[PDB]
């Protein structure tokens, strides 16, 4: 009987622990995209294949 | 003379 | 990140939100109680740019945003924006999860009921906080100031509450509440500066005027003599630098705005002013209470940082008070930062562990529990 009470309690707690992990994963995914947008902010001005045809032609 | 917590509570219990 | 499930303390007003954890001396971060939104059409693509901005983000990007305050005169009218402010407060700058910490919020004693009820619901439903308490601003100020007896005159951005407390108990019949606040003084300063050739009517302009007010304005000890000189000579003008390089100087307007606290008629308000209401909060209490409240006028809230205000408040009430008796003002460098400080103290008291509402009782009662358990 104690084990039934224990398994019932552990899954209630387990749900909350899994939810907490999920919340931190979600924050990483969101933070990661903000960083990627900031990366594009500074990399963008040079993302070209440049100054080749200028002499070839 | 005339709640967001109820939803989470249910998820963990179900 | 803490070694204990210390309560989080968030002093959420109509101005700035001060937040940190219980047991500390100061908030970890402060935030404008603002959610900002663009008033322009985007032209460039791949610029990031949010639909809405929160707190300091909203203020930093304000050049093209209209800025709204979810709290007006001490009450939350927009709780979706407060959920955003609290998300930011807790997860971006304090970087804590209320789910593992009790949370203490603050309000005036006659703040309409929806405020404490919605504050309770947001923290229990969106943050799933294990416990809640909504505290009295006067109580918090009294703990911060080292007193159990006195008048708490809290003249901040939202409302002036002005509640007399004796031996830690309310004397509610003597609350000389007044719908006159720092936000009205800001509005008055925008208008009086408009008269000097510097119009202030947009959001960016309003934030600038609030900054001007905080650095340049004062109430002084004697209005008529201060104006006799300020209205006659440039020697009392003070300059301010605006973000675009403009320079504004303010003369008698520098104190005529703030003076509205003593002369409310300046903005069309029908009121005796904050010093008469302070006096009446003492006078309306029993005669064996009055002596202790006269000796303990407790200053807190915003506007308490105007030059001449502590000296003036004691002068104005001692002038109405009877002779022989000594009347005194308490106005520590902890003025206005007393509500947050009190939150830290109160949250941490062992006797207060019987006041916290848990996320147990909450589910059976709902957010209305705040009216059964807090005050
Ligand atoms: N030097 C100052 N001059 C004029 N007003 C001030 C000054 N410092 C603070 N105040 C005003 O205090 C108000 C904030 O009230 P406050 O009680 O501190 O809210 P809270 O309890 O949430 O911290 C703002 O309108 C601010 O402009």
């Amino acid at each position: 009987r104690q084990l039934h009470a224990r398994v019932d309690k552990v899954d209630e707690e387990r749900y909350d622990i899994e939810a907490k992990v999920t919340k931190n994963i979600t924050e990483i995914a969101d933070l990661t995209q903000k960083i990627f947008d900031l990366r594009g902010k500074f990399k963008r001005p040079t993302l070209r294949r440049v100054r080749i045809s200028a002499d070839a032609m | 003379q005339n709640g967001k917590r109820q939803t989470e509570r249910e998820k963990k219990k179900k | 990140d803490e070694d204990e499930t210390t309560a989080l303390v968030c002093d959420n007003g109509s101005g700035l939100v001060k937040a940190g954890f219980a047991g500390d001396d100061a908030p970890r971060a402060v935030f404008p109680s603002i959610v900002g939104r663009p008033r322009h059409q985007g032209v460039m693509v791949g610029m990031g740019q949010k639909d809405s901005y929160v707190g300091d983000e909203a203020q930093s990007k304000r050049g093209i945003l209209t800025l709204k305050y979810p709290i007006e005169h001490g009450i939350i009218t927009n709780w979706d924006d407060m959920e955003k402010i609290w998300h930011h407060t807790f997860y971006n700058e304090l970087r804590v999860a209320p789910e593992e910490h009790p949370t203490l919020l603050t309000e005036a004693p006659l703040n309409p009921k929806a405020n404490r009820e919605k504050m309770t619901q947001i923290m229990f439903e969106t943050f799933n906080v294990p416990a809640m308490y909504v505290a009295i601003q006067a109580v918090l100020s009294l703990y911060a100031s080292g007193r159990t007896t006195g008048i708490v005159l809290d003249s901040g951005d939202g409302v002036t509450h002005n509640v007399p407390i004796y031996e830690g108990y309310a004397l509610p019949h003597a609350i000389m509440r007044l719908d006159l606040a720092g936000r009205d003084l800001t509005d008055y300063l925008m208008k009086i500066l408009t008269e000097r050739g510097y119009s202030f009517v947009t959001t960016a302009e309003r934030e600038i005027v609030r900054d001007i007010k905080e650095k340049l304005c004062y109430v002084a000890l004697d209005f008529e003599n201060e104006m006799a000189t300020a209205a006659s000579s440039s020697s009392l003008e003070k300059s301010y630098e605006l973000p675009d390089g403009q320079v504004i100087t303010i003369g008698n307007e520098r104190f005529r705005c703030p003076e509205t606290l003593f002369q409310p008629s300046f903005i069309g308000m029908e009121s005796a002013g904050i010093h008469e209401t302070t006096y009446n909060s003492i006078m309306k209490c029993d005669i064996d209470i009055r002596k202790d409240l006269y000796a303990n006028n407790v200053m807190s809230g915003g506007t308490t940082m105007y030059p001449g205000i502590a000296d003036r408040m004691q002068k104005e009430i001692t002038a109405l008070a009877p002779s022989t008796m000594k009347i005194k003002i308490i106005a520590p460098p902890e003025r206005k930062y007393s509500v947050w400080i009190g939150g830290s103290i109160l949250a941490s008291l062992s006797t207060f562990q019987q006041m916290w509402i848990t996320k147990q009782e909450y589910d059976e009662a709902g957010p209305s529990i705040v009216h059964r358990k807090c005050f």
